[PDB]
């Protein structure tokens, strides 16, 4: 049994947070 | 020049040699 | 001028393309930067080192999710020998029905992926039984990855970017690193294995709900603190016991059985919980040899700068002077990177080597493609690894060494006796190509004219010498283990060989991939091996050396690693820079790990058929490996698809072209080079200036590719070529042909 | 730019000078050697860094050295 | 059927939405940013 | 202005591009004794009238190879002058920079770009580590 | 004629005389005594 | 230069002379060409033979005839 | 002692290739060789062990053979060569092989071993480092 | 050193460093390079002489007689 809707979707909105943090990361590296 | 240490490093490591060669032979077990 | 690249004036006013070619390959080299001082590049590189491991747990994440969304972990558990894992989930909107078809495989409902990687092994090993651990250690990587993005952010703030003497402080980073990084690690991953991977082998669910109070061991910590450590060791799992259940199971958490389970036919549990135990006690103890903060300790300066041996002069360590060398590698920061790949690489032959022969994960051995994949994956990358670690050393050369700090030490003999260092390289090389082609074309020609008894061929005495002096019986020798009577067998002031029967058991097993029988044509293939070695590194060591300059040109050291060459005076100067050199070595280093990885194919290959006679006879001439090996191997491979239908192998019959069409793409960035291509797109330029219509103009003025640029393009070609290939006929010439 | 640098082994043989497509050399008085010449490189803008002056160069080992730096439309030798 | 692409995985929406994004309908967008950040005066 | 007729040329593609209007373009002019067919410098064979000729070229080592190697090799014409012509309008003499063929030394030109030393003498680049001086450029 | 000679004295023809009559003498090895293998040479026929 | 081009022409024309006699001779002398004229459809042409010194005489196929 | 290696007159498979053979110069003599000399692995081809005390000579034999010979190609051209260096011309003497020259160095190092062991004695052997062209480090 | 001797290089960059040269003449001005010097052997550019200092060389031979 494989997750469901409701997982995928929570992994997809907690992967925002790293998607944020190395945008950050990226734009303080490029200063 | 004898060249002392390294005649005694290689001669440790050429008797090494001969004691693995001598236990590959079987004159020593 | 232009605001791309930040980091350098000179490209920024680069009105051609090259400006924006030239700013994707030195973007990375901080030295060259404008303005770059050391404490600003050591806290750069820190900040993308934490952007490189968050890039890391980002990808391991990935691959735990795609497997716990779309893979098959749990059907897999019930039956590893006869399920295949699941990658990942394939969505090709171009795709025809014969294509789903084929691709709809191993109990899904639709187009799949077949894991290669060995990750579902691993994860049952280590007790992971449920979609659902799966998806929470993905959701933990994440969190993970984004802390270290965080932390990589906050260590560029003003308050948090550390000074230069942090970075320059070798003893704590030293002590820390073999204590901390190495030995906590272990112990904490030896935890993981006590307390959770041995009870979930033995049936027995443990996870963060009931951990804390139920305990590894009936003993307790009692017996740890007592001393009653053998306690520990009581009860191992039966030779009878069942992975995954009760049936069979012991109550030890730390044996040292030696060998394989039976089941499994991989390492043992238990063992493997002791072996880290026992790192992590190593590492732990190695971590405190440094002065930091105590006055006790070593300091390594005085360890490389002294010169009295309890009261004898001495010129230094083995009466060899190595002294300055403190601040040599201290400063140097290409030094430093030349070990870490170095090491890598050994690393990752080590792992390759000895993944297969001892497998420690459960019924991996069994999976042929994955083993296969395994070990050309890490020898490949161990190859790289090298070749990464001389170029980087031919680039402390040029931009980090000084003659006057290094005045007399051993650095400085090198470079002296370079001359003789390379000479010597090239007359092994040579005699070892000359002899191994010449045995080879002779037992070609003898086979031709059917007289394979004619043959040379060589018995590998030594290793199986080495082999029998292993425990293999099989050659009759009766020399160390393979002698019950010896003396190393019997241990005789102690008798503590109790690895000696498990492992005797392993090694004579005629069914797994320790110690494999070898005779004349692994004799041949492995001075095959060695030429490649010899080569790979007499180019790489003679590019090193000759970095700084050469007869031809003496002050190259002030010309860079990397520039296309000095003019076609002095006879012509070609490829000569250390950068050419590394160019140069990468095509050998991929032809020597070809044969290697060749080799291991072609002997699993006939052992996994049960014609190991075929490798046997076959592989003491090259006619054999080019017709048994290649030839017959990929019929499957190539009717992927045919004009009668496709398959599963299809995406390889495809990719085995691609990497065959990058491949001959590479020929033309090697073989033609610039001023042809700037004629012609002087010509393309006037065309388009004169055309019609034709409202669009560059903004940056055309130019064919530099001369340097040229090679690398070309050996990114070839290389992605020789790669895609090879690993296209590897999965395909076993998954079609095996499970 | 390139860079084109004159060292004190030169003398005076005008050779680099001559071989220069573009006219970056020229002869200036000196008194190093027995010419009472040495060359001169005021006009490096319009060096193509195509090394024909090293190529002409007697002298071992050089005394006229190029260092190709950044690249200009006149540089890159582009008549567009 | 195996006549289409298909999903027995959760949300198998995903895919279908996702493949044209990531690969034929944001990356010329990306593109365009990207030749815009390489081609900007100073 | 400059002054001169322009060779007879019935046309080619080797001639000027937007470069020419855009950045710069290069004018060499001399004087010839008589009528004669030299070799345009991007291919074709041109007339060179008998008073002073003036041609248009896209780069200065066009004009180089036409008055070196043609011009005085083959020529004998000696009073060929290079020159700069910017898309303004400006105009600077180029070629010779002071009257004087640059092969021949000439009194009052400088020294440019000399080293006070042999070339084996520059100093190690790991010397200069971030000081942002070339070991050529060392003092 | 001495020039003649002299030629005959030129590297690659005394290559070409030197790397004929090895591979005569080799040839000839090889017809007299054919099937020579490590361990055999220089021992009476069976 | 025109006369050393002449006399270099001669000298690849007495070259090419010398490989045509040389494939007569060989088809004269060491091939099946009488029995191959016998029986066109049944035999395989050959005028090559090779010396039996070191197994390469298995080069000598059965071309019929 | 290695058992997987029996005299190849023992040994069915090398039995079968004996048979199997055809009946020409190549084969007949040197398969006799083979069997009363040759030790055959189970593949029924003669292999070559290098772990006998005994067979010794078959294998100092040829190596001793062809160092002899190596070495004596080899200090016939260093001699040639350090001949041809008092010369005003040593390049057109090696493209005009000087047979007299040639003959003498010959002749000499048909003794090669002792006078390679009397140069070494002596320094003769090597240059110096110091008198050898180098580049910069 | 003065013509006829010889002399051993100790220019590092040069092509005949640590080797054998023969002075042809020594220049008597206040030249930076005054030593010419001659060699058997060519370099990379196929010249075979040379101008050193007279600390660059080492006298090994006088001049004849
Ligand atoms: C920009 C604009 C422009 C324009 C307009 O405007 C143009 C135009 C022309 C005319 C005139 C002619 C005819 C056409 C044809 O046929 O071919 C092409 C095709 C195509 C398709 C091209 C393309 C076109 C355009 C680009 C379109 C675009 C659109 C898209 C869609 C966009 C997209 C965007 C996104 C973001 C991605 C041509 C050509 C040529 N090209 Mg050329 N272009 C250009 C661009 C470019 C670039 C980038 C490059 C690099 C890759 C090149 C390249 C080339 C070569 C090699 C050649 C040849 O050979 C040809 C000729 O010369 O002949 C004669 N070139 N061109
Ligand atoms: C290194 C590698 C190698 C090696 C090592 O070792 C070898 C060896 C072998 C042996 C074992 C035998 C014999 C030995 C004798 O002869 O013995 C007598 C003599 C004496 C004892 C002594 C002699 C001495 C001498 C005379 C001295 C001189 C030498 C010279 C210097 C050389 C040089 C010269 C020139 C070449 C001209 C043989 C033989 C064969 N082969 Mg074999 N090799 C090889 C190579 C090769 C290649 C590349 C190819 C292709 C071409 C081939 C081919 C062939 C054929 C067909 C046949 C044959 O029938 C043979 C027989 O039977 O088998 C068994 N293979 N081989
Ligand atoms: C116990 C304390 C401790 C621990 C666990 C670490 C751990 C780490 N340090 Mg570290 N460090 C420490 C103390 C510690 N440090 C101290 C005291 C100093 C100052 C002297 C530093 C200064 C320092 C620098 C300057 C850098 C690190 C870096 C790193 C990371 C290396 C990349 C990696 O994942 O390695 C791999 C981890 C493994 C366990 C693999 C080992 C397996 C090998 C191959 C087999 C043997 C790693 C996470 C690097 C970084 O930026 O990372 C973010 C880096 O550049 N450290
Ligand atoms: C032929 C050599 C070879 C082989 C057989 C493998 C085998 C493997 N690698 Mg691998 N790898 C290699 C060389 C190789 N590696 C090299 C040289 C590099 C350095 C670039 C890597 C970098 C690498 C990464 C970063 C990862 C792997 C992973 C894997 C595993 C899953 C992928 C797979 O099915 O195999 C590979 C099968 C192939 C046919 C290889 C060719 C694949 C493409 C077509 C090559 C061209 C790339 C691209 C198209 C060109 C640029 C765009 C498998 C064990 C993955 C892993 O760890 O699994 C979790 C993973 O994430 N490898
Ligand atoms: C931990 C490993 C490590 C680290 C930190 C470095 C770091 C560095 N290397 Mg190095 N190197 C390594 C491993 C490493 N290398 C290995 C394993 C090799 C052997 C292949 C090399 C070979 C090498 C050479 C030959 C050179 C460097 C150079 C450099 C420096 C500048 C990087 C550069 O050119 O800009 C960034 C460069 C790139 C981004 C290269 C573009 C990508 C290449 C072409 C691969 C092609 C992409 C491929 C299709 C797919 C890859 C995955 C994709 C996601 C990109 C920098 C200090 C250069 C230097 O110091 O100049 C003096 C230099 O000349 N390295
Ligand atoms: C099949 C391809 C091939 C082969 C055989 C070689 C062979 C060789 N390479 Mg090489 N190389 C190749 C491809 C190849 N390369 C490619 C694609 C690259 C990338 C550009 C390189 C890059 C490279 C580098 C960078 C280096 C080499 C070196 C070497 C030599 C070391 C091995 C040796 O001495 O063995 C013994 C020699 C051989 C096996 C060569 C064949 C000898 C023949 C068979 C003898 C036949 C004699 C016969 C009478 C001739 C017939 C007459 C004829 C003249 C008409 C050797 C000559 C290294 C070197 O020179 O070290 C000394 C070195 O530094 N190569
Ligand atoms: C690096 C890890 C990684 C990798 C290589 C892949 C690979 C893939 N994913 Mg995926 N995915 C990941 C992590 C990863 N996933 C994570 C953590 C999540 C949960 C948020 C998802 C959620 C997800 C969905 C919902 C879908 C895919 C799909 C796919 C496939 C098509 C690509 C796509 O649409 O991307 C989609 C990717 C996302 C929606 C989010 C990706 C988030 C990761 C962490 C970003 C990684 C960035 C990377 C590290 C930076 C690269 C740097 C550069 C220098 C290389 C492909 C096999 C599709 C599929 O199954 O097709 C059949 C699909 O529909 N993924
Ligand atoms: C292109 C010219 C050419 C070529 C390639 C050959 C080639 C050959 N000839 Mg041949 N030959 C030629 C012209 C040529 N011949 C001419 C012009 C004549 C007439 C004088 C001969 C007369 C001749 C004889 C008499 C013999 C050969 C033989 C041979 C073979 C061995 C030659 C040898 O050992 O040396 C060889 C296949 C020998 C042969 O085939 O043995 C069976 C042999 O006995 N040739
Ligand atoms: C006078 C003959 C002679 C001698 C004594 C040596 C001696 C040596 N060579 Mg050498 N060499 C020679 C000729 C010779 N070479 C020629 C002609 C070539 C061009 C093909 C080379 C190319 C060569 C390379 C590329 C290398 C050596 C190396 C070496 C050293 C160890 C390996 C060896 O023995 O070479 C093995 C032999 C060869 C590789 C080829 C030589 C075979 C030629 C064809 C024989 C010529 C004989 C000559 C014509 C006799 C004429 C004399 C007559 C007038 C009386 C050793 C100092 C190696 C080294 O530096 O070791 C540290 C190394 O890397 N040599
Ligand atoms: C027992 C044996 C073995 C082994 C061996 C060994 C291991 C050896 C070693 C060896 C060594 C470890 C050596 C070393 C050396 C060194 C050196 C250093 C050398 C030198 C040389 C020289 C110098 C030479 C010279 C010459 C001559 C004499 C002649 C010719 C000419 C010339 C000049 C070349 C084997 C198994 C194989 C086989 C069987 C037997
Ligand atoms: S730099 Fe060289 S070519 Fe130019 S004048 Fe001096 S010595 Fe002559």
């Amino acid at each position: 049994m494989n997750i469901s809707d409701t997982q995928v979707f929570v992994a997809l909105v907690v992967a925002l947070l790293p998607g944020l943090l190395a945008f950050r990361l990226a734009t303080e590296l490029y200063k | 020049a004898p060249f002392p240490f390294r005649t005694i490093v290689s001669l440790i490591l050429l008797a090494g040699n001969i004691l693995v060669a001598a236990i590959y032979f079987h004159i020593i077990n | 001028a232009t605001k791309f690249p930040k980091f350098s004036q000179d490209l920024a006013q680069d009105p051609t393309t090259r400006r924006i070619w030239y700013a994707m390959a030195t973007a990375h080299d901080f030295e060259l930067h404008d303005g770059m001082t050391e404490e600003n590049l050591y806290q750069k590189i820190f900040a993308s080192h934490f952007g490189h491991l968050a890039i890391i747990f980002l990808w391991a994440s990935g691959v735990l999710f795609h497997v716990a969304w779309q893979g098959n972990f749990e059907q897999w558990i019930k039956d590893p020998l006869n399920v295949r894992p699941i990658a990942h989930a394939i969505w090709d909107a171009q795709f025809g029905p014969p294509a789903i078809e084929a691709f709809t495989r191993a109990g899904a409902t639709n187009p799949v992926d077949i894991c290669y990687s060995g990750v579902y092994h691993w994860w049952y090993t280590i007790g992971m039984r449920t979609n659902n651990e799966l998806y929470v250690g993905a959701i933990f990587l994440l969190l993970l990855a984004a802390l270290f993005l965080f932390a990589g952010w906050l260590h560029l703030q003003p308050r948090y970017r550390p000074t230069l003497g942090w970075f320059k402080s070798a003893e704590p980073r030293l002590n820390h690193h073999l204590a901390g990084l190495f030995g906590v690690s272990s112990l904490a991953w030896a935890a993981h294995l006590i307390h959770v991977a041995i009870p979930e082998s033995r049936g027995q669910h443990v996870g963060w709900d009931n951990f804390l109070f139920t305990p590894p061991h009936p003993a307790g910590l009692g017996a740890f603190f007592t001393g009653n450590w053998s306690a520990y060791a009581q009860n191992p799992d039966t030779a009878q016991h069942v992975f995954n259940s009760s049936q069979g199971a012991g109550t030890a958490i730390l044996t040292f059985l030696g060998g394989f389970h039976p089941q499994t036919q991989s390492l043992w549990l238990t063992d493997m919980a002791h072996h880290h135990v026992a790192i992590a006690v190593l590492f732990i103890i190695a971590g405190h040899m440094y002065r930091t903060n105590w006055g006790i300790g070593h300091s390594i300066k005085e360890m490389l700068n002294s010169k009295s041996f309890f009261g004898a002069k001495v010129e230094g360590p083995f009466n060899l002077p190595h002294q300055g060398l403190y601040d040599t590698i201290n400063n140097s920061l290409h030094f430093q990177l030349s070990f870490a790949l170095a090491a890598l690489g050994v690393a990752s032959s080590l792992t390759a080597q000895h993944m297969y022969s001892m497998p420690p994960y459960a019924f991996i051995g069994q999976d042929f493609t994955t083993q296969a994949a395994l070990y050309t994956h890490h020898q490949y990358i161990a190859g790289f690894l090298m070749v990464g670690a001389f170029s980087h050393a031919g680039i402390f050369w040029i931009r980090d060494y000084d003659p006057e700090q290094n005045k007399g030490n051993v650095l400085d003999r090198m470079l002296r006796h370079k001359e003789a260092i390379i000479s010597h390289l090239s007359w092994v090389s040579l005699f070892l190509g000359f002899h191994t082609l010449g045995l080879y074309v002779h037992n070609d020609v003898e086979v031709a004219f059917g007289a394979a008894e004619k043959q040379v061929l060589i018995e590998p005495v030594f290793a199986q010498f080495i082999q029998a002096a292993h425990g293999k019986a099989l050659y009759g020798f009766n020399t160390l283990l393979s002698n019950p009577d010896s003396i190393a067998s019997t241990a005789w002031p102690n008798h503590a060989n109790v690895w000696l029967p498990g492992w005797l058991d392993a090694v004579n097993n005629t069914t797994n991939s320790l110690f494999l029988t070898i005779g004349p044509g692994d004799f041949y293939v492995h001075h095959a091996i060695a030429l490649g070695l010899h080569v790979t590194t007499l180019v790489l060591v003679k590019g090193a050396l000759d970095a700084r300059g050469s007869k031809l040109m003496p002050d190259k050291k002030d010309f860079g690693y990397a520039f296309p060459c000095d003019g076609p005076g002095r006879g012509g100067t070609c490829d000569i820079s250390a950068w050419d050199a590394s160019y140069l070595a990468v095509f050998w280093m991929l032809n020597t790990l070809g044969w290697v990885t060749f080799y291991w194919h072609w002997k699993h290959l006939a052992i996994w058929e049960g014609n190991i006679a075929q490798f046997n006879e076959s592989s003491t001439y090259l006619m054999g490996w080019f017709r048994d090996y290649l030839w017959l191997h990929s019929a499957q491979l190539i009717n992927g698809y045919n004009p009668y239908g496709t398959n599963s192998l299809a995406i390889w019959s495809w990719m085995f072209l691609w990497g065959h069409l990058a491949w001959a793409v590479s020929f033309m960035f090697l073989i033609t080079w610039r001023g042809y291509w700037q004629e012609l797109i002087e010509t393309l330029v006037w065309a388009h200036e004169k055309t019609p219509l034709s409202f669009g103009y560059w903004r940056d003025k055309p130019v064919a590719l530099s001369i340097v640029q040229a090679r690398l393009v070309g050996l990114t070609h070839f290389t992605v070529g020789y790669i895609a290939t090879y690993g296209a006929f590897l999965i395909a010439s076993t998954a079609g042909k095996f499970g | 730019s390139h860079t084109v640098k004159i060292y004190d082994t030169c003398i005076g043989c005008t050779q680099c000078v001559r071989a220069c497509p573009t006219d970056v050399l020229e002869m200036v008085p000196w008194d190093g050697c027995k010419a009472a010449q040495i060359a001169s490189s005021p006009r490096t803008e319009d060096c193509v860094g195509c090394k024909r002056c090293e190529t002409a160069c007697p002298t071992d080992f050089l005394s006229i050295r190029v260092y190709l730096g950044a690249e200009t439309t006149r540089s890159m030798g582009l008549a567009y | 059927d195996m006549t289409q692409l298909t999903g027995s995985y959760a949300a198998s929406w995903l895919p279908w939405i996702m493949i044209p994004l990531i690969f034929y309908i944001l990356p010329f967008p990306v593109f365009a940013l990207i030749f815009i950040w390489i081609e900007k005066e100073a | 202005t400059l002054e001169g007729q322009t060779p007879i040329f019935g046309g080619g593609t080797g001639g000027l591009l937007t470069k020419a209007e855009r950045e710069e373009k290069y004018v060499i002019t001399w004087t010839s004794p008589k009528e004669q067919v030299f070799e345009m410098p991007t291919g074709g064979s041109a007339i060179m009238r008998q008073g002073k000729n003036k041609l248009e070229i896209a780069r200065k080592e066009y004009g180089i190879a036409l008055g070196g190697q043609q011009l005085r090799a083959k020529f004998k014409i000696n009073d060929y002058k290079i020159y700069r012509v910017y898309p303004n309008g400006e105009t600077q003499m180029i070629h010779p920079a002071d009257g004087v063929f640059p092969e021949k030394v000439n009194q009052g030109r400088p020294k440019v770009r000399y080293v006070d030393r042999n070339i084996g003498s520059n100093p190690s680049p790991a010397k200069l580590k971030f000081s942002g001086v070339q070991p050529y450029d060392a003092p | 004629m001495q020039h003649v000679f002299k030629y005959l004295t030129l590297a690659p023809v005394m290559a070409t005389f030197t790397m004929v009559a090895l591979s005569v003498v080799l040839i000839m090895l090889q017809i007299w005594f054919p099937g020579l293998q490590y361990g055999t040479y220089f021992k009476p026929t069976p | 230069i025109s006369r050393k081009i002449f006399a270099a022409h001669f000298g690849h024309l007495a070259v090419i002379f010398i490989w045509l006699s040389g494939m007569y001779f060989h088809g004269a002398k060491f091939s099946n060409f009488e029995a191959w004229m016998a029986n066109p459809t049944g035999v395989k042409p050959s005028a090559q033979v090779v010396w039996s010194l070191v197994g390469q005489d298995i080069l000598n196929a059965d071309v019929g005839g | 002692a290695n058992s997987t290696l029996v005299p190849c007159s023992k040994s069915p498979a090398f039995q079968a290739r004996m048979k199997n053979a055809p009946d020409t110069y190549y084969f007949n003599k040197p398969f006799k060789a083979y069997a009363k000399y040759e030790l055959c692995g189970t593949d029924g081809l003669p292999h070559l062990p290098l772990d006998r005390l005994d067979r010794a000579t078959d294998v100092l034999v040829p190596i001793g053979l062809f160092l002899y010979v190596a070495g004596f190609i080899g200090w016939s051209g260093r001699s040639y060569l350090r001949a041809t260096k008092s010369a005003s011309d040593p390049e057109m003497k090696e493209i005009f092989i000087d047979l007299p020259l040639a003959l003498q160095s010959i002749s000499k190092a048909v003794l090669w071993p002792l006078l390679a062991l009397q140069e070494f004695l002596s320094g003769d052997l090597t240059a110096r480092d110091e008198e050898i062209p180098i580049s910069p480090r | 050193v003065e013509r006829g001797s010889k002399v051993r290089i100790l220019r590092r960059e040069s092509y005949w460093y640590q080797d054998v040269g023969l002075v042809a003449s020594v220049d008597k001005s206040g030249i930076k390079y005054p030593v010419i010097v001659r060699f058997d052997k060519v370099n990379y550019a196929g010249v075979n002489t040379n101008n050193f200092a007279d600390f660059e060389l080492l006298e090994i031979e006088k001049p004849k007689a």
